[PDB]
């Protein structure tokens, strides 16, 4: 069947967005911050004026896409009128993104038609003379991660990027994005009195029929690119027009916890591509029971489904150390406490099992830090950045140079946690009490 | 830490195999990588002074590290531990995955200066 | 038109490997994470999973062989190009020093530099690097996934070579640092000990037959 | 050689090192500088960034008052008379001197400043007092605070050398060189705050050569606060730059008005043929369009403005983003693309004003979904429980899971339960956190609302409200089901 | 001599207007709508009982004052920043940015107040609405 390769292929590049430009899909609820963008980039790029805006939304809430689909339909149209700069606030620091604005500015200036060499002076004092100072070429910057650069130190960058925008005869357009709420009050007087204060905040899902529009909108083929299109969106229509359908019990469950087409489209892409022919696919449309098992998938490896892995012995031991660390007053709890309170354990069980030495306990105990039972108390864990994880990776801890069986510890999951999901037909479930 | 124990131990190798024969990164690629620059395999022999007093996690740490050398077929790899209390002392303070690896091929020695007189 | 293999107790992880893989660089995804702890058949299911289909070009990287970033930033230009060379022979190149990128902004320009030289190929193409133990980096810190998250935004969009990420990770909790980025993940949960016994014997029972 | 590490991306300047005591052989062998023709200064990317139209855009009627108001002076005639005064003074006398100048951002410094040194040169061409060598030195423009050594040795001789041999050469210029060998130099210091660094060697040296008698230079000192020498620097160089500081107060309505109203001279009631087809405006099919701009809207936007910064910045941007609002307004009814009387009046101006005052946190947290709200909800239960203002993670999870088996009577949450610790499912188990709860915790953190503690163990790490209490719960107030129970 | 210039033997005036030149809260809080005199009002107080506290701690302060009294009508917290940033423009509130000092270190913007304490009491006893705040 290679109509239905043709219906799968067309559906899983509607869910992944990769379609021709004419062709994209802009949901409803985004199309106001869409044509808000697109009269600001085409006020900078067709009508040469200086722009500043932030966009301000959480991940995943199309401003990469929205601003991508914006330059993609000014590139077809107006090739010669600008240059892209794009700047990530994690690949690039303060020094580095002067060198990745004059490399990036050499290469667009040679696809439209040195700038970059010399040292990192050399390379700024050049940066200014070409932008600070027939139609003139407009520069757009894209700033993913402004945040970063709005710091409490100094902002540098920000200060002459604003300053670009406000004093210079070359016509510069300057995206930030973020998901800092706040993001006004992040920036220095002199760069927030440079800056224009246009501030789009992305807008966000208010009710379930946006949910149900943009699934709409995703899965509905609107090209006649297989014979099999037009029963793809009947069944389809049916589903969705359906209230009790089990799609839209999943649009609704989406809508209550996540809110996120994003997390929707994960689950719905390897539904479309694990089936094998049509009415498989609308099988699986219909009844969505695979996104039960993706639902399940993806909470295997939490602290439930880390538990049910968990043999006799490994929760014997952990049962025994939550009963110590419930008595404790700060928490904490070592291996010796924890071997006594279980041996005492085995001995009540088995004066109403084999008990096993210290010596073959060490091992389940170590499994039980691997997998993330017990913690070091008071450790920090990972650390932010890199600094800081440098400074500690030079700094030897109190916690590794004692030995292991006075180390203490504190639970990731209490007693009463471990009552409510151990089984009540379990050997040990009576001592999850106290 | 791992990391400097991993570069000197790569600086080493790399002085010492150029010694004896362009600039590389001093990590386990450079084992990896060992055959296709010296055109002969690789026989490693760590001597680990004064145990007793390193950090254990930093030296189970480097040798699960080492583990990862296993996987290529030009590489061996020998470990000696100067102890100078006693054998029990430090498989208390490893991990259990780390001692059955070190079991799978070991040879104790017991060389004090008041043996046997 | 992917081949999926038969892995006896990772069927549905074999399946959405099937589901997000394939040579298509339009409907794969820029990054995918798989997690699961150890000998929960990570390695050897996207091993046999490369190993029925030849056609996908993977170049696999160990985390924990490098131990630090900078290290880690080499190797991917390293090991990238030297794929490239190995893939496309007729191609000519320039051999860029990967001792060069000492930044991850090094780091893409210099993964521009190799991949304008292939735009003579006709289709295309994934180059996937898998990183087998991301989170295994001895020195580790926070704000290190987000430049690999973000760094297919910086390479050119109509390139004929369009890199994608697979990582392979330990820790729930690392994993859940990054949830609002909404990464495809296919979870490997921990084996009943019937699959851990059927596993045992399927994989040692053979080594147990020329023993001396 | 074998390499313990490699730099393979150094890129080193063309700099020497040699410095201007050394360039002659003694004092009186070094000539008139004056009569030199690489000293005092005696644009090669600008064709760079050009390419044909191949169209023809539309300018309509607004797009002219929106260029009229870019940043891109009625109200400082005090401070440009005392400013010139001092420097006229100092020129003319072969005098050195610091003229310190302080204020908050937009209030005409810079502009000031600039337009004095040009009087000045105005001046000087004329032969009414000496000529003079003009620096500008901004201290955010440097991506090293030593750099402006390099910098202004480099506008005074034309060598370029490298920083301590560059601030040898100027401590050795202004000390030792006679007076009738040299030339006044009148240097701009712009964002003095950036050219602190922990040593004060930057100030004390660009303060102290004016403390010299042969030196000929005048500093002109831009800083943010009239007592940054108090608050960051030494007593040697506060003594230095001097007690008498020049404020530049922040402007009052009727300053921004006159700003106003001279960028819109030429325009503002005027006519207009606007061509209705394209909208193209043309400045005296084709009608004639008077274009005014409301002067109580001028009014309103200055003293909102006159009251909150005097920024004068402010003011044009308020101007300019009135005029893109009445312009938006005007092309959606019309369609005129980009390729009677038209006005900029009060409620363009008051939706100007808002846009930048009403606040997203509480719409934003308004459009989150129940587990995100239901998580804010029970952090502020903990906050008003035990009156702390941090509150565990692991209380967070019980108090999430109280409030959904107290209320087991709600309609809402016995739809909602299955789904929050199931996912709706009867094969997956039952959960010890919600669904999503790593996901909201992480959006909340994003978005700053949260501030949580660098804890590797989950329940005993501690997380913050960043936001306002009363903003937190003036979002949880608007929900039908969080403001039941 | 520069102002001798400017306003045209030189005198005792002239040195007088020097130092008059080149040198207060009575006059500030006389400047101020009893809006703004009601948020000066809570900003001191708000650091009576913190006394390290943010904006969002002030607000939240000054919104506990007007549901007790009822006195004008309660404003939002952008306004509230403003108001604050009129008494950055008029020489009364102070704000600065640093970490906090708790479990948490992350960076905040608060208020410091310095004004003459004598004076603040003398002009606002004369104003009745405004003594539940003090
Ligand atoms: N250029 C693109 N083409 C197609 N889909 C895209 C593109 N950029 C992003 N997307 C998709 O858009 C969705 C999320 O939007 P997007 O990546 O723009 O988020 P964002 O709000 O910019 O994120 P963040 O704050 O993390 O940078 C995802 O499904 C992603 O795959
Ligand atoms: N499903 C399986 N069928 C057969 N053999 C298996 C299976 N899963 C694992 N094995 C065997 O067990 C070994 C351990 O699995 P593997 O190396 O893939 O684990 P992992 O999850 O990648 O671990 P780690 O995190 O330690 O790298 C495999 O090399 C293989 O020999
Ligand atoms: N008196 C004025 N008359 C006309 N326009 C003015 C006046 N003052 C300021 N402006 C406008 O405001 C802009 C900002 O002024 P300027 O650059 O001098 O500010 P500044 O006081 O140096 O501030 P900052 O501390 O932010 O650098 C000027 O470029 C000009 O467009
Ligand atoms: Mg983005
Ligand atoms: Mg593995
Ligand atoms: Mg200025």
């Amino acid at each position: 069947d290679p109509g239905f390769g043709s219906l799968q292929r067309r559906l899983l590049q509607q869910l992944y967005g990769t379609l021709p430009t004419d062709e994209k899909i802009i949901f409803t609820y985004l199309q106001d911050c869409q044509q808000e963008i697109d009269r600001i980039i085409k006020q900078s790029i067709i009508q040469k004026e200086s722009h500043s805006v932030i966009l301000v939304g959480p991940r995943q809430s199309y401003k990469t896409y929205l601003l991508d689909y914006e330059l993609s339909l000014l590139q077809q149209s107006y090739k010669e009128q600008f240059i892209t700069i794009r700047l990530n606030g994690f690949i690039h620091s303060e020094q580095t993104a002067i060198n990745g604005i004059a490399t990036q500015l050499e290469q667009q200036l040679q696809k439209i038609h040195t700038i970059s060499s010399g040292s990192l002076t050399e390379v700024f004092e050049k940066i200014l003379l070409l932008l600070d100072s027939i139609t003139k070429i407009t520069v757009v910057f894209i700033f993913d991660e402004i945040d970063t650069f709005a710091g409490p130190v100094r902002q540098t960058l920000l200060y002459n990027l604003f300053d670009m925008v406000e004093h210079s005869r070359v016509p510069v357009c300057i995206f930030g994005c973020t998901t800092k709420l706040n993001i006004l009050e992040y920036l220095e007087k002199r760069v927030k009195s440079r800056f224009s204060q246009r501030v789009i905040y992305m807008p966000q899902i208010q009710n379930l029929d946006d949910m149900v529009d943009a699934v709409r909108n995703l899965l509905t083929v609107r090209s006649e690119i297989s014979p099999w299109v037009s029963q793809w969106n009947e069944t389809l229509e049916k589903e969705l027009s359906d209230p009790r359908s089990n799609l839209n019990r999943h649009i609704r469950m989406n809508f209550e916890t996540f809110r996120s087409l994003p997390t929707l489209k994960n689950s719905i892409i390897p539904l479309v591509a694990t089936s094998k022919n049509f009415g498989s696919l609308c099988t699986a449309i219909k009844s969505c029971s695979f996104l039960d098992i993706y639902n399940k998938n993806q909470l295997s490896n939490n602290l439930t489904g880390r538990l049910q892995s968990l043999s006799d012995l490994e929760l014997a031991i952990l049962i025994s150390a939550a009963r110590v660390a419930l008595r404790a007053k700060d928490g904490s709890f070592n291996f010796n406490l924890a071997y006594a309170e279980y041996e005492k354990m085995i001995k009540a069980i088995n004066s109403r099992i084999k008990l096993w030495l210290k010596k073959d306990v060490k091992n389940v105990w170590e499994n039980l830090v691997q997998l993330d039972f017990f913690t070091e108390k008071s450790a920090v864990g990972l650390r932010d950045n890199a600094t800081a994880a440098f400074y500690a990776s030079n700094y030897q801890f109190q916690g590794t140079m004692i030995p292991f069986d006075l180390r203490s510890y504190q639970m990731q999951i209490i007693l009463q946690e471990l009552r409510r999901i151990i089984p009540k037909s379990n050997m040990y479930y009576s001592w999850t009490q106290l | 830490n791992v990391r400097m124990m991993l570069r000197r131990s790569m600086y080493k190798l790399y002085s010492a195999a150029d010694a004896e024969e362009n600039d590389v990164s001093y990590d386990l690629s450079l084992v990896e990588n060992f055959k296709r620059l010296f055109g002969k395999d690789l026989a490693m022999v760590f001597n680990f002074k004064d145990v007793d007093s390193i950090n254990f996690n930093t030296l189970d740490n480097f040798i699960i590290l080492l583990k990862s050398a296993f996987k290529y077929d030009h590489v061996k790899i020998s470990l000696i531990f100067n102890i100078n209390t006693n054998l029990s002392n430090i498989e208390k303070n490893l991990r259990q995955s780390t001692i059955r690896l070190l079991k799978r091929n070991y040879h104790k020695l017991d060389v004090s200066s008041n043996k046997g007189f | 038109n992917v081949t999926t293999p038969e892995v006896a107790f990772r069927e549905y992880q074999t399946n959405c490997l099937a589901s997000y893989i394939s040579a298509d660089p339009d409907i794969t995804p820029s990054n995918l994470i798989l997690q699961g702890y150890s000998g929960t058949g990570k390695t050897y299911t996207l091993k046999k999973y490369f190993n029925a289909n030849p056609n996908l070009h993977a170049v696999w990287l160990e985390p924990v062989e490098l131990v630090s970033w900078k290290p880690l930033l080499q190797a991917i230009a390293r090991t990238v190009q030297y794929k490239l060379k190995t893939l496309y022979p007729n191609i000519p190149t320039t051999d860029y020093d990967p001792l060069q990128v000492e930044e991850p902004f090094l780091l893409v320009k210099t993964l521009h530099n190799i991949f304008v030289q292939y735009e003579s190929l006709q289709e295309k193409t994934c180059l996937f690097l898998i990183l087998d133990g991301f989170d295994s980096l001895q020195d580790l810190d926070a704000a290190l996934f987000n430049k690999y998250i973000k760094l297919n935004e910086l390479l050119p969009k109509d390139s004929k070579i369009n890199i994608k990420f697979i990582y392979t990770m330990l820790e729930t909790s690392f994993l859940q640092r990054y949830s609002t980025h909404c990464i495809p993940t296919v979870m490997f949960p921990r084996y009943n000990v019937d699959e851990v016994s059927t596993i045992l014997v399927m994989s040692r029972c053979g080594e147990l037959m020329e023993d001396s | 050689v074998i390499r313990k590490f490699t730099k393979k991306n150094v890129a080193r300047a063309k700099k020497k090192y040699t410095p201007f005591s050394k360039r002659f052989k003694s004092i009186a062998a070094i000539p008139d500088l004056t009569s030199l023709p690489e000293f005092y200064g005696n644009s090669r990317f600008e064709n760079k960034l050009k390419t044909t139209q191949k169209h023809q855009i539309v300018e309509t009627i607004f797009s002219k008052v929106k260029k009229q108001l870019n940043s891109s002076l009625p109200a400082r005639e005090n401070e440009f008379a005392s400013i010139y005064l001092s420097a006229y003074s100092a020129i003319e006398s072969d005098s050195a001197t610091t003229i310190y100048v302080a204020g908050t951002p937009g209030v005409g410094k810079t502009l000031t400043v600039r337009e004095v040194v040009k009087e000045l040169l105005s001046s000087s061409a004329q032969r009414e007092i000496p000529d003079f060598l003009y620096v500008e030195i901004n201290g955010l423009k440097m991506v090293k605070p030593t750099d402006c050594y390099e910098t202004l040795w480099n506008k005074v001789s034309g060598e370029r050398l490298t920083w301590a041999a560059s601030m040898e050469s100027l401590e050795f210029y202004f000390k030792r060189v006679p007076k009738n060998k040299k030339k006044t130099i009148v240097v701009l210091l712009d964002e003095l705050d950036a050219m602190v660094t922990k040593s004060q060697d930057i100030m004390y040296n660009f303060f102290n050569w004016t403390t010299y008698e042969n030196a000929k230079l005048i500093v002109i000192a831009v800083a943010n606060t009239m007592d940054l020498p108090e608050r960051q620097l030494g007593n040697k160089i506060t003594s230095r730059i001097g007690f008498t500081r020049i404020m530049f107060t922040g402007y009052t309505h009727e300053e921004l008005k006159n700003i106003i109203d001279l960028r819109l001279k030429g325009l503002n009631d005027s006519f207009f043929y606007v061509d209705t087809k394209t909208g193209n405006a043309i400045l005296i099919d084709v009608r004639k369009v008077r274009l005014r701009m409301s002067a109580d809207a001028i009014e309103i936007a200055s003293r909102k403005v006159a009251s909150v910064s005097g920024d004068a910045r402010r003011a044009l941007k308020v101007c300019k983003r009135a005029a893109e609002i009445a312009e938006k307004h005007y092309m959606a009814k019309h369609g005129y693309g980009y390729d009677g009387v038209q006005t900029v009046h009060i409620t363009h101006v008051m939706k100007a004003l808002n846009e930048t005052l009403n606040s997203h946190v509480i719409t934003f947290m308004t459009r989150l979904s129940f587990t995100a709200k239901l998580f804010i909800y029970a952090l502020l239960n903990l906050m008003k429980k035990n009156g702390s203002q941090e509150q565990e993670l692991g209380d967070i999870v019980d108090e999430i899971k109280l409030l959904i088996e107290v209320n087991g009577s709600n309609k809402f949450v016995m739809e909602i339960a299955k789904t929050l610790f199931q996912q709706g499912s009867d094969n997956i188990s039952e959960q010890l956190r919600i669904i999503s709860w790593d996901f909201v915790l992480n959006q909340l953190l994003d978005a700053g609302i949260l501030f949580k503690q660098t804890m590797k163990n989950d329940r005993i790490c501690c997380v913050k409200l960043n936001i306002s209490v009363e903003e937190a719960k003036r979002a949880m107030n608007e929900d039908e089901t969080l403001r039941n129970l | 001599i520069e102002i001798y210039e400017l306003e045209k033997k030189i005198g005792l005036n002239y040195i007088a207007k020097v130092f008059s030149k080149f040198v207060s809260t009575r006059t500030r809080i006389a400047k101020l709508n009893i809006q703004q005199k009601l948020i000066l009002c809570t900003i001191i107080q708000s650091l009576k009982l913190n006394s390290d506290a943010t904006i969002d701690e002030s607000f939240d302060h000054y919104i506990k004052a007007i549901t007790k009294t009822d006195t004008l009508a309660p404003l939002q917290r952008n306004e509230f920043l403003e108001i604050c940033t009129i008494l950055e423009t008029c020489g009364l509130v102070s704000i600065k940015k640093t970490k906090c000092k708790g479990k948490t270190k992350r960076f905040v913007d608060k208020i410091d107040v310095d004004l003459d304490m004598r004076e603040f009491y003398d002009e606002m006893t004369k104003i009745s609405i405004l003594k539940p705040f003090l």
